[PDB]
């Protein structure tokens, strides 16, 4: 649900 | 700088962004969009060392898919520049970074198609179809469709393949609940509404069918492009910071007239 900011 | 003390140290320098939007819709019986807007907030949770210069970049179109803010207030820490850059030294922990509104190019995650048939004056035949409109790899959660029933309602029969539904007589509505549902799908509910007799003269003012849902994207179209951290004293670069974002889009008022 939190994902990395790419 | 009275919102952040000066001593702060973490080995694990990490932040989290929550983009939280409530999407609002009023739809005509013949699919026209009568009214729609999004209200959003970005909340930041920062566990960063020292006093750092953060720069928040999004897919603002004034600056691919790019989006249109009608207006927004910021948190005092934000340096008001009109290059339209968002600059701040954040408070520690959790705070609201910005609040915003959008009216244009909104993704309406759900389409509701109602169909109603009168059967003499003894019953109503109702079919409702919902369509998820968004990437198939994404699931909506916590979907409720609320179908209002008239006051002269003897009783209610419903079939649905997905979900569970109950007639809730005190609330004068059928309530269909679905745990999960993926993008680019259809589901339907059929219901038969048994009527009591009533003053033929006064007609039924059919209130809208409303929905609630939660979706893991921003209906405004907002995407976070970067969050840049520079602390010029201390010895950690931007690429040392662990960065996270999540999106939680929820229905506000989301009403479709039948």
């Amino acid at each position: 649900q939190y994902k990395s900011i790419l | 700088i009275g919102w952040r003390r000066e001593g702060i140290k973490y080995r694990r320098n990490e932040l989290f962004l929550d983009v939280l939007e409530s999407v609002n819709l009023l739809m005509s019986p013949q699919g026209q969009v009568l009214s729609a807007h999004v209200s959003g907030r970005v909340v930041m949770k920062s566990y960063l060392s020292g006093m750092p210069e953060c720069k928040f970049g999004m897919n603002d179109k004034i600056v691919k898919q790019s989006i249109a803010i009608d207006d927004c207030t910021f948190h005092q820490c934000v340096r008001l520049s009109k290059e339209r850059s968002i600059s701040f030294i954040p408070p520690d922990g959790e705070f609201e970074l910005m609040r915003y509104r959008t009216t244009k190019d909104i993704i309406l995650p759900f389409r509701v198609i109602p169909l109603v048939r009168e059967v003499g004056r003894t019953k109503l035949e109702v079919k409702v179809v919902i369509k998820s409109n968004f990437k198939p790899s994404l699931l909506a959660q916590k979907i409720e469709v609320r179908i209002p029933t008239p006051l002269n309602t003897s009783g209610v029969q419903v079939i649905c393949m997905k979900g569970k539904a109950k007639y809730k007589a005190s609330e004068n509505a059928i309530v269909w609940k679905i745990k999960r549902m993926a993008g680019m799908k259809e589901s339907q509910i059929s219901a038969e509404i048994e009527l009591l007799p009533t003053n033929d003269k006064k007609k039924w003012a059919r209130p809208p069918i409303s929905m609630n849902f939660e979706v893991p994207f921003a209906p405004s179209g907002l995407k976070v492009r970067y969050l840049k951290v520079f602390e010029p004293k201390l010895n950690y670069s931007d690429h040392d910071v662990i960065k996270w974002v999540r999106y939680i889009g929820r229905s506000g008022i989301y009403e479709t007239r039948c």
